């Protein structure tokens, strides 16, 4: 963190700190404590936890020259997300990015659920209506898509209703869409990469929404940048 | 007659996740099932109403062989108020053997059985 | 029986490629009538389930709920 | 409040109950795409009875109207798919008429068992074979409901299907309005054929409405978990909070 | 060899809760018991009795081709205890390329190889 908080403030940068599990340290926490002869508290739990989190946290964040933002990998105690040591955790959390398994087995990396994977920059005083809709629209398309998954095993892929038809189709080109190139790929792949702004990716996404273009390949927007890139993938050549 | 009072109060406690069937077909096991919810209200005794061992025995006499069957198990409860004061009264010999050696047939097998009888038939819906 | 000049369609409750012997459609109509009936399975199997349905059920599966 | 090991115990009951519930939806499932099987071989008999029954230019209503089929399952858990038609039935029995009169011919025991004690009945079927109804001791009924005109004028209570598990309970009827001459032929094979037919569509009902009713628990026995998860661990918290702090203040007093 | 392994067994794990109410045993879930109880068998060792693993992948890519799915589960232990021996003696050439490689890019081979055994197994 220290070694962060420079750039922070004497160069004025946006620095990342990322840390890989976040637990052991409060984990690491209550094990000092004890040692100290500290009478536990919630679960064994250093009674200073909230305390020793809170000094942790606050020392991240954006000044008024530079920032620091904060990737805490965050494996929370037993399957519980009320124990006091990520719950804890949580109270200092802007946003979640939630990998699964799932989404890489299909071939969609990253892997971030996009329905899972949720934030508080997400809303309208934030990133406006722009950004807000589309995105909040986007995820509506997908609660959508997952839900039939159990009518397709039902009635099939026909007659399921039209107006979800649409959905399972676009949904799939806009779940295929959110996989991107990863510049650091580049290293086994060969395909260079992406960066696309949220400016670039709201259209894409918005573009998407509206259909404009449904009458392409789903292979297409899997692995791409710029919702042009997804177009030039239309040329098979010969 | 307490012996079997566990197997009859037993099998209830336990086929008593099978009674739904009911009829369906459960063959042997809703006769199994009949005396099982007779004898629950057997083990029933009212408040402040101690009962002596000698007629007791004979009421978790009578529902432990069939004396009680051919008798709805929602009248039970009656029928050992009543089967008691007619033992009091009807018969008085088995009523203190039970007492005076404590032990065994409480009248041969006969006698009991059918000392059963007389009341049984005289009793009423 | 529907006789169109160009087919023939015969309507029939129960018909077997049988022998010249009607007897048999009968013995067909046995051999599959009881063996219908056997089928208890069908009925068994769900007991078997409105059984297990209620064991699990019986550990009142909420104790004042909890 | 509560337990732990009492918090285990119905964790691990809802569990082995969605097990039981969810198997028999899957298993409902495979009952479905079995009803076609009987259905589809049933489609041609149909066609080529209204094909014959086209009806020359050369028994309208007669007297009353008495009689009703109802069809069901003898097995239970499929949701409303047996009181619902046990309602009209019902319904327009006492909608009807109100005599010892107005008489009954009901398929699977539920039916026969609220028939039973209300009451007017008339025949039994127990067993039907469920996926594969046998289309023979079927024509015993169509015998009984038929030859029992004693009776005119019959309706048939059931549920239709729609598109795997969403469906509705109907009143089509059957025995009025739509050698040579041979009608003592078509009458005859004319109810054989839609009492039948009823049937299908009866159990593709019943088996999709259990298909379902096999769902929705399930899922609520899967919520079950979640409103018990919590309790658990909130359970599972206390309780190692209250070890630890026992652990400790018996050390202190030492 | 081992990739596949987790699949057939994953599902059977999620799956064969049901069998008892699988009366009515139906879809082609059928199929991914199929070999699943058969891996479940092939997963199955005897004690103080190691597996080189030469002879191992054989077995192992055995059920996971098909070419164990034709015979019973009451027959897949009493298999694989021969199948090795039938090796020792006639693939005794195939388990080496196994060895010195590490590899089998032995697929040609070894497919109509282990027929070699199937065909002249008891039952």
């Amino acid at each position: 963190l220290t070694m962060a908080e420079y750039f922070r403030d004497e160069q004025g940068q946006d620095v990342l700190l990322f840390i890989d599990n976040i637990f052991r340290f409060t984990q690491a926490g209550s094990e000092v404590s004890a040692l100290l002869g500290r009478m536990p508290s919630a679960v064994g739990y250093q009674p200073t936890l909230a305390t020793e989190m809170g000094q942790l946290q606050e020392r991240i964040t954006s000044t008024a020259k530079g920032s620091i933002t904060s990737i805490q990998a965050i494996y929370v105690p037993a399957d519980d997300y009320t124990d006091p040591a990520p719950a804890t955790t949580f109270s200092h959390l802007d946003a979640t990015t939630n990998l699964e398994r799932k989404l890489a087995e299909m071939g969609i990396y990253p892997a971030v659920d996009p329905l899972a994977s949720t934030s508080r920059a997400l809303a309208p005083e934030i990133v406006g209506e722009e950004h807000y809709q589309v995105a909040r629209k986007v995820q509506q398309t997908l609660q959508r898509y997952k839900e039939l998954q159990d009518i397709i095993a039902i009635l099939g892929m026909d007659e399921l209703s039209d107006e979800d038809k649409l959905v399972v189709h676009r949904a799939r080109r806009i779940q295929f869409f959110l996989s991107q190139n990863f510049h650091v790929a580049e290293q086994f792949t060969g395909q260079p990469g992406s960066y696309v702004p949220v400016k670039e990716t709201v259209r894409g996404f918005k573009e998407i929404l509206e259909g404009k273009y449904d009458h392409l390949p789903e292979d297409a927007f899997r692995l791409v940048g710029r919702i042009e890139e997804v177009v030039e993938k239309a040329k098979a050549m010969g | 007659v307490a012996g079997t009072l566990r197997l009859d109060l037993a099998a209830y406690r336990e086929l008593e996740a099978f009674a739904q069937f009911g009829s369906d077909l459960d063959k042997a096991t809703q006769a199994k099932l009949a005396r099982g919810a007779r004898t629950v209200e057997v083990l029933k005794q009212d408040l402040h109403q101690p009962i002596p061992v000698e007629k007791q025995v004979l009421i978790i006499y009578a529902l432990t062989r069939g004396f009680l069957d051919d008798i709805p198990v929602e009248d039970v409860r009656r029928f050992e108020k009543e089967f008691y004061l007619f033992l009091d009264q009807n018969g008085q010999h088995l009523l203190e053997h039970i007492r005076t050696t404590k032990d065994l047939p409480n009248e041969d097998d006969l006698n009991k059985a059918i000392e059963a009888f007389k009341k049984t038939f005289v009793v009423s819906q | 029986l529907e006789v169109r000049p160009d087919k023939v369609t015969i309507l029939a409750q129960a018909a077997e490629r049988a022998e010249d012997i009607d007897v048999l459609r009968a013995k067909a109509a046995k051999e599959r009538a009881e063996r219908r009936l056997q089928s208890q399975q069908d009925d068994i199997d769900f007991k078997r389930a409105e059984l297990a349905l209620k064991r699990a059920m019986n550990r009142l599966s909420v104790a004042e709920m909890k | 409040m509560a337990s732990l090991r009492d918090i285990k115990t119905r964790i691990n009951a809802t569990k082995k109950t969605s097990q039981i519930t969810k198997a028999m939806e899957m298993v409902s499932t495979s009952k479905l795409n079995r009803a076609e099987q009987n259905a589809k071989s049933f489609v041609p008999y149909m066609e080529k009875i209204q094909e014959v029954v086209a009806n020359v230019a050369l028994v309208s209503r007669p007297v009353k109207k008495t009689g009703y089929l109802v069809i069901t399952s003898d097995r239970g858990l499929a949701g409303a798919y047996n009181s619902n038609v046990l309602r009209l039935v019902y319904q327009t029995i006492q909608r009807h008429a109100c005599p010892d009169e107005y008489a009954i011919i009901v398929i699977g025991r539920v039916g026969l068992s609220f028939f039973r004690k209300r009451n007017v009945i008339l025949d039994i079927t127990r067993l039907p074979d469920q996926p594969s109804f046998a289309d023979i001791k079927e024509i015993a009924r169509k015998t009984v409901g038929l030859f029992a005109d004693t009776f005119d004028e019959l309706y048939m209570y059931y549920n239709h299907y729609v598109s795997a598990i969403q469906q509705e309970v109907t009143e089509r009827k059957l025995l009025p309005l739509t050698q040579e001459e041979i009608l003592d032929v078509l009458l005859p094979q004319y109810a054989e054929s839609l009492i039948y037919g009823a049937l299908l569509d009866a159990k593709a009902s019943e088996h999709a409405a259990r298909m379902t009713a096999m769902k929705n628990a399930t899922d609520n026995a899967n919520e079950l978990i979640r409103t018990l998860t919590l309790s658990y661990n909130r359970a599972r918290q206390a309780a190692i909070t209250q070890e630890i702090t026992e652990i400790v203040a018996g050390a202190n007093a030492l």
